[PDB]
């Protein structure tokens, strides 16, 4: 359907890599490629909906 | 609820005595019983609203898209901690409320007690909370029972001598 | 934060009137039950008196007999000790502290002063002297050699008959830092304060270093130095 | 079980009182302690058996077709919350047989202090759950104690002179 | 705690009697309250320590590879009942700990119910949890309190002629 104008999407699909692994990335068309990364760190840190301003 | 009421201008302490005689009248609050009966309060609602919450990673509980079985198991597993929470509310705090009352009700025994071994062969009881002292019971007579320091061997042989008499 | 600013202090006479404060913030004063804890110089602490948030049950020690009276207000949420027939015994320092009032963590339910008192503040000085404010006399001390082997001799400075407590003695002007011992004030006969102030030095340095023992008093603007040779 | 045996022919009320003078013996229950203690009896029962369901829509619990971690998933919560129900079905309803043993001493006891209040210098316990007065009770004076409409000082000449005689 | 002070040296039992008289002086356990109390004391423990586990096939609560969602849902399921499980660890062991207390004394109410109802006219409290017998009391006398055997008529005109007088 018409999205922003434009009538196509992309799928997003994720693949965590352990320390001590290597990601291999073999594809023959409709790749896109990452640029970087981020660090799973751990911690108590979570995630919220909300509408209320900050004071 | 044998105590037929209280005393609303006695307000610096849960506790306390209503004094009566030829140096007038008066309240007291007892310093003992009610020291002793705060530690009881308060030690309920420190282990319960304080140092008890959860500081942890969650999962969403509120969905506007409709996915099928994958939500349909996390709503019920939800709606069980919240009926399973809100049960333990009503499972704690009912019976922390009918214990307070027994509490109260267990201090104020401890205070009959309390006077009621030092008023055996001096006083009795009138019913309605009151003890009738049958000596003289000037202010520093009240403030010996106050502070637990009433002796029962000095009153002992004028009291009963207006007692059974 | 919780914290109790005091004030009301300073030098009086004795037979006069004052009238301390306990200044509170971070809390509800209205909840809390106060009392007045004095620190005497050269004793411990003592108990003074004691009140209640409801005004009604106020508490007196067996040294008051009723010579001073303390009040509170909510409104201002400040005590209000009133000092009367203060003699030299009452010269100390005086403290107002909060009561815990229970036996776990946080009180929510304050009680009363079984449980100690977990809330100090800083203190103000309150000095009962007839005596007037005095410059100090600095006498120097002539030193000798007295250790033969070891070869060191001691010198000093005394400061007496000032008023009031401290002074501020150093050496050379903060210069001279290493083995300068100061001595407390200790009462005379007069009721004037006296202490006093040396340095370990060596015997060899006598001759050949200046050694100016400085004295500056803060209230009288008194600044007398004199060299100790 | 400090009353030895209690009263199988007294089947209106689940208190009372056994009355033996010179007009005869009988059975009477007290109209007093058996409703306040129907009152504490009937206000756990509400509040645990009326009003306490849940209607909302739930996920399939029983399955013929294996399918694998999905219905693992499920599995192991459905069991946990009929063990945590079945956990607080042996921790309320233990502790409500529990506190209505309690209950029924603390209304005893009551009963015990309605009674004692009024008997101090007029009679003495027995051991047995029963007072021994020591003055000439009929019909009306039963009726008295049973209404909490008894009078000390009327009948305390008349019992002190046979208590300590 | 209106007890001031126990017994260290009677360590046969839980409960007892300090007997001191012409005859010498003593310790010792009384076999009817202290066995009446471990009736309600190991009975609390066998309904909780044994036969309350639960054998069943479990899910795997640990992982090494985060997968996403599948492994977000079993872990906000897992630490759920664990601190379901920790919630009420927090809410039987601190009443079963604070009932006891309360057995306890509720026994000792008992045993001081028990000597109460013999000794009204023959012994009177001292204010220790001690009782001031007003009559010559020997150790058949002890042990017949403690075995529930005490008469109270035959003491009776004994220990009035020194009680009030």
């Amino acid at each position: 359907p018409w999205v922003r104008g434009l009538s196509s999407r992309i799928s997003i699909y994720w693949t965590i890599v352990k320390p001590g692994d290597v990601l291999v990335i073999n594809s023959n068309g409709n790749l896109i490629a990452p640029r970087g990364y981020f660090k799973m760190r751990t911690g108590k840190s979570s995630i919220m909906r909300s509408d209320a301003p900050i004071d | 609820a044998f105590i037929e009421n209280g005393w609303e201008g006695m307000i610096d302490g849960w506790y306390g005595f209503r004094h009566q005689n030829s140096e007038g009248t008066g309240q007291a609050a007892d310093l003992k019983s009610t020291q002793a009966a705060i530690d009881q309060i308060n030690g309920k609602l420190n282990r319960v609203i304080e140092k008890t919450n959860e500081k942890f990673h969650q999962i969403e509980k509120e969905f506007s898209e409709v996915e099928g079985r994958i939500q349909d198991l996390e709503k019920y597993v939800e709606d069980t901690k919240i009926d399973l929470w809100s049960y333990n509310a009503e499972l704690l705090v009912a019976l922390e409320n009918q214990h307070t009352i027994d509490l109260t009700d267990s201090e104020m025994n401890k205070l009959f007690e309390k006077t009621r071994r030092q008023l055996r062969e001096n006083a009795e009881d009138m019913g309605n909370g009151c003890f009738k002292i049958y000596h003289k019971c000037d202010n520093a007579c009240i403030e010996s029972i106050r502070n637990g320091t009433y002796d029962h061997d000095v009153y002992r042989d004028e009291a009963l001598n207006n007692r059974f008499q | 934060e919780v914290q109790l600013v005091e004030s009301g202090g300073g030098l009086v006479q004795p037979g006069g009137s004052l009238r301390l404060s306990c200044a509170a913030s971070g809390f509800t004063f209205s909840t809390y039950n106060m009392n007045w804890v004095r620190q005497a110089p050269g004793k411990g602490l003592e108990w003074l008196s004691y009140i209640s948030t409801s005004s009604n049950t106020i508490y007196y020690a067996d040294s008051v007999k009723g010579r001073f009276t303390i009040s509170r207000d909510n409104a201002k949420n400040s005590l209000f000790l009133q000092m009367n027939s203060l003699r030299d015994e009452d010269t100390a320092v005086y403290y107002c502290a909060r009561d815990r009032g229970c036996s776990s963590t946080n009180c929510y339910v304050v009680g009363y002063y079984f449980y100690g008192m977990d809330v100090w503040g800083q203190g103000t000085t309150v000095t009962v002297s007839s005596a007037s404010t005095k410059g100090p006399s600095v006498f120097p001390l002539a030193p000798s050699s007295k250790s033969t082997s070891g070869g060191t001799a001691a010198l000093g400075c005394l400061v007496k008959d000032y008023f009031p407590e401290p002074v501020t003695v150093s050496w050379n002007s903060g210069a001279l830092t290493s083995g300068v011992h100061t001595f407390p004030a200790v009462l005379q006969s007069s009721g004037l304060y006296s202490l006093s102030s040396v340095v370990t030095v060596p015997s060899s340095s006598l001759g050949t270093q200046t050694y100016i023992c400085n004295v500056n008093h803060k209230p009288s603007n008194t600044k007398v130095d004199k060299k100790v040779e």
